[PDB]
DNA sequence: CTCACGTATGCTATAATGTGCTGACGCGG
DNA sequence: TCCGCGTCAGACTCGTTTATAGCATACGTGAG
RNA sequence: GAGUCUG
């Protein structure tokens, strides 16, 4: 099984599991900690955010990739925004402050 | 350790007086009246009557707890709306409305898509009507089975059973569903490809062609007008307008006949 | 948007409210017929936003030229349906509702702040009982309970003036009413006048919490909550399945039961319902927010459909499958594949086959790009359709699309990183990845179903971080040891053998060669063998002072097989690494040298020529395995009849009346253990050689070229234990509790097993292979606990400029040297100039690499003992430095500033156990355990020295040692240590203190089993509180009788005898007691569990005697099951049940009190006027004896020490040596080698804190636990300054609690207890400044290490200025 | 180069700044269409790179300065 | 399954570990050749619309 | 047909395939000597006494 | 577990003491389970279901 | 501008008025 | 007594069974 | 959620 793009989770904005379902491999925690154990910052930070969630950076980039330009321009995880809003439906204020 | 809201709730109801029936109307005709006292006693000596048809009434819809107090709801509108006057005793027209009310919430809550009662009280006689079939019928009703025992309409039968199915938890199911509303970005870079395509394209044909013809459709213009509407900017023609959107069109199926679409890009 | 860090605090209701479009009043959610949302429910597009993109739900604006265009007739915003995901709504409580999470959540806040225990307040909010909020009238308090009852009495006689009321109001008004400040001072007042030991930890917390409440600016009242935030719809969703049904989130149940009794409540508030029904209603309001926010945690969870218990917000966010651990530290990724992984032999190193189906979609944008280049492609649409034709003209592009872009391969596990590498692709048809051999050790790959990841690495950076740093070829070093993984085996381990192995002349012996090339063209002509022994023209070529080579060449006997390996060996190497006959071993150091000597590109083409040439020679070869290749020895059958009758004999002694279960059991498995050595090595010899080769006229003997025994003496495969239980004897097998079972099987495979030997097997392997499924999940939890607590770390700075570093000495543990101090310091940084013996000229500098040409200096001049600069003593703030660490064992040279050592650390400690799990389990079908130790025989010549020894002389003359720690040593001449020997307890020596002894002499003598209690004084032995059936037990005997004394433990013992310590007491001919030689002690000695004494009371002893043996059954087996949990416990600092004891202050000392025998030691030191006094236990018996001058951390008892102690005592280097040498003597067992920088990482990160006396400038105080990094800080500055001078100590912290006490709240609820953690940082209104690796990761940002080191420093200094 | 980059981390030292100096490089020729020092023999911008800097021509400091100076030449111009 | 002859020895490392080199002869004997039946369903559904 | 690895034998310790192995060839040994005897018809009698 | 009587002990496990504390359980095929047990004081307990 | 359609709140009267599946993990703090 | 922990991907299947009154006026939006 | 599996 092999998967270039495909559909996307419905929460967690994550690629789905499974050959029937077209998935991505799991890339797991212990598969990002040889990442870190190495250097290799760039190659987790795609696998994080332009290849997993980053819904605006995944397009992006596909589009950059076909242009040719092999360039980044990450964003924000968005099972992350989503971990925001289960914290603020628990009563918890957690709020971004800025730079 | 009586910690469980439903054994506190239970032990307090207990705890009340059990009415008679001089008790009853001698309450009942200063309740009336507007008793406080009267009121909250008669309440709270009938709770226990609740119970036993809110326990008779559980693994349906709601919890007891829930069932009891909708249950309660039935005992204040049956003390307000009671004749004492009637010699006929209280328990019995109580019951009613207990009954009422909690089958009434049942139909209502326990459900997440708010669904009709006439649906619901249709369904009830469908489905006693099944019972008394499959006891005879060493096999279950059928659609047309149960329609033609009720003398009513098949398509009629098969909505009501359609809507006897119940939903289901997508806590996992909800990795196996992905987003319909959302295209994926090889679906999204195809339209900003068209997109920046049309722009280029614009400025291939004529003037006054890709003037017309953007502006009908809404690609370049704000709003997407018709052939007698695109008379409204300069235009202000129909024959002449419905000619020029044609002649754009015919030099641009040209356009794509000769980059290498057209019967290649058909199939799309 | 791009922030700097992240806060957490308590929700005000009016904070709520800002998030909220509106209040949601209905549960309804969709209309049944138009599946729109209704009104104002669960779903209400007037509140949450538009269904439809840029749509109001009626349906009067569409398109995006409608922007934010709220439509007036049914209330909805022209905005895109993204906002659905985003806005929340809100609830309007109708009574106030307490939240769990403060309430029952340990500690808990709402009880700590209020100092109101839990059960009390539970009885308020489930209305229960009243509580007074406050009362003018002292009559009654403050936070004083009253039932229903309690209630009338105050009510009619006070009344008015006294509030006490019922419910979350009650506590939300208590709440209110309590002044944070005032509390606080009156606290303070309380600690001023009478500290208690216990009650100032708890009045010092709640202190903390009272001013860490203020600080934060939160609201007690706000633990109650009055608003109820709603989560937004797409984060809860209902949506149809293909079936015609829905499906929908629990969410929305709980949602729907916690409006559904609001708004009942509502109702029955506008009704004036009577109170037993308000309140009913208010109990089942609170337990449906109770389930909403954490269902399960307020006791009996909610069952939804199934009977499973609906998932609620917190289930979310916290079990491992939560948020955080499922969609955040790791996630699904796009571009990657699997398939199946098989051989790809013909690969390079720096290769892999990739199916062409599967590469074809991996690079899909990449295809579409160069398309449209060229042109081939108008558009993409076209493009996809020309790839989904699967055009010629594609696979010509694609072909040039995979040209140097690499790919990375990773396999589950992912233990080590090198479980993630970067290869080049080679397209293939087929549908099977192909692996390069070599890795396949790193990967632990083996190729009978096995499958494979693929990633695409999309970015130049990514690249170009796959090509540099995560390349096959560039990972060829462990960075766990400074072994290479690469190595070959299997065939290109075999061919090699066979190509060097020599044997008797065969064809062309002593012929003469002009190089390896007329030797190869010898062999391919059929005229030689490859075991043909002749001498060949060779030319090595020798490196000299300066970087040239040096040219040599001359003759030296050799084979035909060898001089052809000599082509594939590059220039520079000599010919005596090719001269041997080549196994594994050989091979894995031959390219180890290679690496060394000529460099990475060289060992890249050796390593592939090694792997050709392997396989070529493998099938030119061709050998089997027969079924007379297990030749089972002639003289079996003798040995075991022999075995059988003497067994037999002891079964027959055993009714008799000299034997226990226990010594039985043990002679037996003796005698047998012994049988299948001796029939093994009958075996071994018959097999090994007894090769008959008639030389060149007469007989020899060479080593036979029997096939299973080449497979065993190469390495291949089979080792000699599996090869007994083929041709000699199976051996002794062991049940699946470890204990032996008694009969042995006799027989072996070549024989054929019974049905009754088969099912005994069964047991063993069924246990191995439950532990595999079992036991790896341990293993793994440490893995994870080393890595949460080790994920700073980083290589910050070069130089720390510090002299401090641990001294580190050749490990000689048991007999022979395992690891010498070479191996133990090869690659380590060298501090505080230590040169040779004569002190009289600096050998080495303060600031040089220890590298193999200083370690080869080092071993010529016999250095022992080094100072090297350590991880632990770097004075770097926030990470290490290069030179403190030393080499990067993975590369070979000095470590890179940025590289995450921490990670690296706890990946490589994790691993081997994780793989030992797993490993030896599946292989081992019986325990081969070996107990000879008994006995010390010295190996060389030598003076006997013995270094902490306290012995008794016996009547046979002999030197009887009653020592706990007893180190004999074997000095030479000049006066080294060279071999050690750990005596034990009730041992007799041959010769005492400094005594000449030869080669192979015994020097003492011990029995294994039993450890006897040895007695120092002589005289008669009375019987102290030996009470029979009380303590000890009575077992008699026949004809005359002998009873024999078993000491019954407090297990067995009665409760009459449990205050009773048994002791064997000496008392003389009078019956007075005998002294122990020069002390007040009177000699008796405390029995231990069942300590089986012979002899009766009343017998005569004689000094240095054996009194009672204690049982010492080793019935443990040798596996990493054993071991893992010694490691945990050390790791994790766990004091033992006996941890000995050690003097704090140094000074001169003497015995006061004492409780029965229980010793109260007081310390007097000399300078330090004020005392220390310690009780002790009365059976814990101590090393010192009375006035010595003892300094800081003498060590007084015996038992295990804990770590704390050393730590506290001694200091850092102590503790860190003591953690080491503990874990890695478990490794070392397992034949594990780890570097001990590796463990040395995570000790450091275990003393991260320090406990801090008086005050400084900042907020210091008694007792706060502050980083020593930043109190180092304060220090520095205030030293400069001045200001009030600041004691600490540091504080140990195993790992667990280590991992929680870092300052990032995102990485403490990521590792685990997240509600605990979200609500003490929520109370706290801690702010995460996201500094460290898992935060980073968490919010998908660039590291702050390897790559990303450059960019983040730039932004640090970007803080000073734009 | 091609097999290996033992020489190129030899010219920098930090195999981390040799990633960042080659990724740079490679991206001028990506984007800009900046002309490669060394004949390109059909390699990828990532290995044309990496020759560079073993043969030692591209470096973090080398690129800086032909940075600042096109960028002067550029306000030269503007000006 | 399928009995064959079999022989023990290693070759150019298509054997390594584990894997297995079979002869053509096995394919072309259509031996190990196997039969496999799908089962695809299409439903036709009545809607809303 | 099929050529399998020596070295993953001695280590997994099941030696049954070898015997397998033997007794195989011994079994086709013997189908092959009555294939040759069938090939050449011979006698009914002689296949019997085989 | 087939119904009737069974007769175990927690070989240690609870109190450091070390006591051997014996229990009886039996158990039918339908209904309560009827549990007696030791204390480290050597009293009989019986724990209903 | 008007009616039909969908949805809801209403009232009826023998007396009845007190609940209620799966059980057993193991180590530490 | 209570509550905090327990390796990493992959394959497939099943599952969301059951219950309740009848007819009059009132409340509210949509369609022609 | 309960399965039968491959490392
Ligand atoms: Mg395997
Ligand atoms: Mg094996
Ligand atoms: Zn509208």
């Amino acid at each position: 099984h092999a998967r270039s793009t495909g559909s996307y989770s419905l929460v967690t904005q994550q690629p789905l599991g499974g050959k029937a379902q077209f998935g991505g491999q799991r890339f797991g925690e212990m598969e990002v900690w040889a990442l870190e154990a190495y250097g290799a910052a760039y190659t987790l930070q795609e696998m994080l955010t332009v290849k997993s969630d980053d819904v605006n950076g995944r397009t992006k980039m596909y589009k950059n990739i076909v242009d040719g330009n092999h360039q980044m321009e990450p964003g924000m995880p968005e099972s992350f925004n989503v971990l925001l809003k289960e914290i603020r439906s628990l009563g918890i204020n957690i709020e971004l402050e800025d730079e | 350790r009586v910690l469980d809201a439903t054994q506190l709730y239970l032990g307090e109801i207990g705890y009340s007086p059990l009415l008679t029936a001089e008790e009853e109307v001698y309450f009942a005709r200063r309740a009336l009246r507007g008793d406080v006292a009267s009121r909250r006693r008669m309440i709270e000596s009938n709770l226990r009557l609740v119970v036993k048809i809110a326990r008779r009434y559980g693994n349906r819809g709601l919890a007891l707890l829930d069932l009891i107090e909708e249950g309660n709801l039935g005992l204040i509108r049956a003390v307000e709306k009671f004749d004492p006057e009637r010699g006929f005793r209280f328990s019995t027209y109580a019951t009613w409305w207990i009954r009422q009310t909690i089958e009434r919430a049942i139909m209502n809550q326990t459900r997440t898509i708010r669904l009709p009662i006439h649906i619901v009280k249709e369904l009830n006689v469908y489905l006693r009507t099944a019972r008394e079939l499959s006891h005879k019928l060493d096999h279950e009703p059928s659609a047309e089975e149960i329609a033609e025992q009720l003398d009513k309409p098949v398509d009629d039968v098969s909505r009501m059973l359609r809507l006897n199915e119940r939903g289901t938890a997508v806590d996992a199911l909800l990795d196996i569903l992905a987003d319909e509303k959302e295209n994926g970005p090889e679906d999204t870079t195809q339209d900003d490809d068209m997109k920046q395509s049309i722009v280029k394209w614009l400025f291939e044909l004529n003037a006054k062609q890709r003037e017309v013809l953007a502006r009908r459709f809404g690609l370049l213009g704000y709003e997407a007008a018709t052939l007698e509407d695109v008379g409204r900017e300069i235009g202000l023609t129909r024959e002449r307008v419905r000619q020029i959107q044609v002649e754009g069109l015919r030099r641009l199926r040209e356009i794509l006949q000769t980059q290498g679409l057209n019967i290649e890009a058909l199939f799309l | 948007e791009e922030f700097d860090a992240i806060k957490i605090a308590l929700a005000s209701p009016d904070m709520i409210r800002s998030w909220s479009f509106g209040e949601v009043k209905k549960p309804e959610t969709i209309n049944y017929r138009t599946f729109k949302p209704e009104r104002d429910g669960l779903f209400c597009a007037r509140i949450f936003g538009p269904v439809k993109d840029y749509e109001c739900l009626c349906g009067k604006y569409k398109r995006l030229k409608h922007r934010g265009v709220i439509c007036e007739k049914c209330g909805v915003e022209v905005t895109q349906t993204k906002v659905r995901r985003e806005r929340m709504g809100h609830i309007e409580l109708a009574s106030p509702t307490a939240h769990i999470w403060f309430l029952k959540s340990l500690p808990s806040r709402i009880g700590l702040l209020l100092d109101m225990p839990l059960r009390d307040i539970e009885r308020v909010l489930y209305f229960e009982s009243y509580v007074v909020i406050e009362g003018g009238m002292t009559n009654l308090e403050r936070q004083q309970i009253l039932t229903e009852e309690q209630y009338l009495d105050a009510l009619e006689e006070f009344g008015d003036e006294f509030d006490a009321k019922m419910g979350a109001e009650a506590i939300q008004a208590l709440l209110k009413s309590m002044d944070l400040e005032q509390e606080c001072e009156q606290l303070r007042e309380e600690l001023n006048e009478t500290n208690s030991e216990t009650k100032r930890k708890k009045l010092t917390k709640r202190i903390k919490l009272l001013e860490a409440f203020v600080q934060s600016g939160n609201k007690p009242e706000w633990m109650i909550l009055t608003v109820l935030p709603v989560l937004p719809p797409d984060l809860r969703p209902l949506v149809p399945l293909d079936g015609g049904r829905f499906a929908t989130s629990d969410l929305n149940d709980l949602y729907r039961r916690v409006i559904n009794r609001n708004n009942r409540l509502k109702r029955l508030l506008d009704l004036a319902a009577p109170d037993i029904i308000v309140r009913n209603e208010k109990r089942m309001l609170q337990e449906a927010v109770d389930a909403l926010l954490d269902n399960g945690r307020r006791g009996r969870a909610i069952t939804g459909s199934n009977k499973r218990p609906l998932k609620s917000l917190a289930d979310m966010i916290k079990g491992k499958q939560g948020r955080f651990r499922q969609n955040l530290l790791g996630k699904r990724v796009d571009y990657s594949g699997r398939s199946v992984i098989t051989v790809g032999p013909y690969l390079r190193l720096h290769q892999c086959g990739l199916p062409k189906k599967m590469a074809l979609e991996l690079f899909k944008p990449f295809i579409y790009g160069k398309l449209e280049l060229r042109g081939l492609a108008t558009t993409i649409k076209a493009a996809k359709k020309m790839v989904e034709r699967e055009e010629a003209v594609v696979w010509d592009i694609l072909d040039e699309v995979i040209r140097e872009h690499p790919v990375l391969l990773n396999r589950a596990p992912t233990l080590h990183r090198l479980g993630i590498q970067a290869f080049e692709p080679v397209l293939i048809e087929g549908k099977a990845i192909q692996l390069h051999p070599l890795v396949c050790a790193a990967y632990n790959a083996d190729f009978d179903g096995d499958q494979m990841a693929v990633h695409v690495p999309l970015t130049l950076e990514a690249q170009l971080e796959a090509r540099a740093l995560m390349m096959s070829t560039n990972n060829i070093l462990s960075p766990a040891n400074g072994e290479p993984i690469i190595v070959p085996s299997q065939d290109v381990v075999l061919g090699l053998y066979y190509m060097t192995r020599d044997c008797v002349n065969a064809k062309g012996e002593g012929m003469v060669l002009t190089g390896p090339k007329e030797a190869e063209r010898l062999y391919r002509s059929g005229l030689a063998s490859l075991h043909a022994r002749v001498k060949v023209r060779i030319t090595e070529y020798e490196k000299d002072a300066n970087g040239e080579l040096v040219a040599k060449t001359s003759l030296k006997d050799t084979t035909v097989g060898r001089a052809i390996l000599w082509m594939i060996v590059p220039k520079g190497l000599p010919y005596s690494i090719v001269n041997q006959a080549l196994g594994k071993k050989a091979i894995s150091k031959m390219l180890n040298t290679c690496y060394r000597i000529l460099g990475l590109k060289p060992t890249v083409i050796f390593a592939d020529q090694i792997m050709y040439t392997g396989f070529a020679y493998a099938a030119r070869s061709g050998a089997s395995v027969g079924i007379d290749d297990m030749v089972i020895p002639e003289k079996k059958h003798e040995i075991i009849s022999e075995a059988e009758a003497e067994v037999a004999e002891i079964q027959e002694q055993f009714q008799s009346g000299l034997v226990t279960a226990g010594e039985r059991y043990n002679k037996v498995i003796d005698i047998w253990a012994a049988a299948n050595d001796r029939v093994s090595k009958a075996m071994m010899d018959n097999l090994q050689t007894e090769t008959v080769i008639n030389r060149d006229g007469q007989e020899e003997k060479q080593v036979s070229f029997n096939s299973i025994y080449m497979m065993a003496d190469s390495g291949a495969r089979g080792s000699a234990a599996q090869i007994r239980q083929l041709a000699g004897m199976r051996g002794l097998m062991a049940k699946p509790d470890g204990s032996i079972i008694e009969t042995p099987i006799t027989a072996n495979f070549r024989e054929g097993l019974n049905v009754l030997q088969y099912f005994i097997s069964t047991h063993g392997a069924r246990k191995g292979l439950a532990d595999t499924a079992l036991k790896t999940a341990n293993s793994g939890y440490l893995t994870r606990r080393l890595v949460d607590v080790a994920q700073d770390l980083v290589v910050t700075e070069d130089d720390c400029g510090t002299h401090e570093g641990i001294m580190m000495t050749p490990v000689i543990e048991g007999g022979d040297v395992k690891e010498p101090l070479r191996d133990r310091v090869l690659g380590r940084v060298t501090a505080e100039d230590v040169l040779k013996p004569g002190t009289a000229d600096i050998l080495v500098p303060r600031n040089t690499l220890l590298h193999e040409q200083w370690c080869d200096l080092l071993e010529e001049n016999s250095v022992d003992a080094v100072k090297v600069r350590s991880v632990v003593s770097c004075d770097t703030d926030f990470g290490v430095c290069a030179h403190c660490y030393g080499r990067d064992l993975a590369r070979g040279h000095i470590i890179n500033k940025g590289e995450a050592i921490g990670v690296i650390a706890a990946q490589s400690i994790g691993e081997p156990g994780t793989q030992l799990t797993m490993r030896t389990f599946h292989i081992g079908g019986a325990a081969s355990r070996a107990a000879a130790e008994s006995s010390i025989q010295v190996k060389n010549k030598g003076s006997i020295k013995l270094s902490n020894v306290k012995s008794v002389v016996n009547s046979s003359g002999k030197l009887v040692i009653t020592s706990r720690n007893t180190e004999l040593k074997l000095i030479d001449e000049f006066g080294r240590t060279k071999e050690s020997y750990k005596v034990p307890y009730g041992a007799v020596l041959a010769k005492g203190d400094g005594e000449q002894v030869a080669g192979g002499e015994t020097v003492a003598n011990w029995d294994p089993h039993t450890m006897p209690v040895i007695t120092e004084v002589s005289g008669f032995v009375r019987f102290t509180d030996m009470i029979d059936g009380q303590t000890i037990t009575r077992q008699t005997d026949e004809l005359t009788g002998l009873s024999s004394l078993v000491v019954l433990d407090s297990a067995e013992r009665t409760a009459g005898g449990k205050d009773l310590r048994p002791a064997l007491k000496i008392v003389d001919a009078q019956g007075n007691d005998v002294l122990i030689p020069g002390t007040d002690m009177p000699a008796q000695y405390f029995l231990p569990g069942k300590a089986i004494v012979q002899l009766e009371d009343g017998v005569q002893i004689s000094s240095g005697d054996t009194l009672a043996r204690i049982p010492q059954e080793s019935g443990g087996t040798k596996d990493i099951t054993g071991g893992l949990p010694r490691v945990a416990d050390l790791f994790e600092a766990r004091r033992p049940k006996e941890p000995a004891i050690l003097a704090e202050i140094s000074g001169i000392v003497s015995f006061g009190k004492e409780t029965k025998g229980k010793r109260r030691l007081v310390i007097t030191p000399v300078d330090g006027s004020d005392p220390y006094e310690e009780m002790i236990p009365k059976w814990r018996q101590l090393n010192v004896f009375e006035g010595e001058r003892v300094e800081r951390g003498d060590v007084i008892s015996d038992g295990p020490e804990a770590p704390h102690d050393i730590l506290r005592l001694r200091g850092v280097h102590a503790v860190t040596r003591y953690i080491v040498n503990e874990v890695q003597d478990v490794y070392r067992l397992q034949g594990v080698k780890i570097n001990d920088k590796h463990i040395e990482v995570i000790v450091r990160q275990m003393l991260r804190k320090a406990t801090i006396v008086n005050a400084g400038s900042s907020d210091f105080l008694e007792g706060e636990q502050v980083e020593y990094s930043r109190v180092k800080i304060a220090n520095r500055e205030l030293e400069a300054n001045g200001k009030v001078g600041a004691t600490y100590s540091r504080d140990l912290l195993g790992i667990t609690k280590a991992s929680l006490a870092t300052e990032s709240f995102i990485s403490a609820a990521s590792f685990q207890e997240t509600t605990r953690v979200l609500t003490e940082a929520a109370v706290a209104g801690k702010r995460d400044e996201l500094r460290g690796l898992k935060e980073n990761v968490i919010v998908g940002r660039l590291i702050p290490a390897g790559t990303g080191y450059a960019y983040h420093q730039d932004r640090m200094r970007r803080r000073a200025a734009g | 180069a091609r097999v290996t980059v033992q020489d190129a981390v030899e010219k920098i030292g930090n195999r981390f700044d040799l990633v960042l100096v080659a990724a740079r490089r490679a991206r001028q020729m990506q984007v800009g269409g900046k002309d490669p020092l060394v004949p390109e023999e059909n390699d990828k911008t990532t290995v044309i790179a990496l020759r560079e800097i073993e043969e030692g021509l591209i470096n973090n400091q080398i690129l800086d300065v032909r940075e600042r100076q096109e960028q002067q030449e550029q306000e030269a111009a503007e000006l | 399954g399928q009995n064959m002859r079999v022989a023990f020895m290693p070759w150019n490392g298509y054997n390594f570990e584990d894997s297995i080199l079979v002869s053509e002869r096995v394919v072309q004997e259509d031996r190990f050749t196997t039969i496999h039946i799908q089962e695809l369903a299409c439903v036709s559904r009545d809607t809303k619309l | 047909d099929i050529v399998l690895n020596p070295l993953g034998v001695p280590s997994r310790m099941n030696i049954g395939q070898i015997l397998e192995t033997h007794l195989g060839m011994a079994a086709k040994g013997i189908g092959d000597k009555i294939n040759a005897m069938l090939k050449q018809q011979q006698e009914v009698a002689k296949l019997r006494e085989f | 577990r087939s119904p009737g009587v069974f007769f175990d002990s927690d070989k240690g496990k609870t109190h450091s003491s070390g006591k051997v504390l014996y229990n009886a359980r039996i158990i039918p095929y339908r209904g309560s389970w009827l549990d007696f047990e030791f204390d480290p004081k050597d009293n009989l307990f019986v724990r209903i279901d």
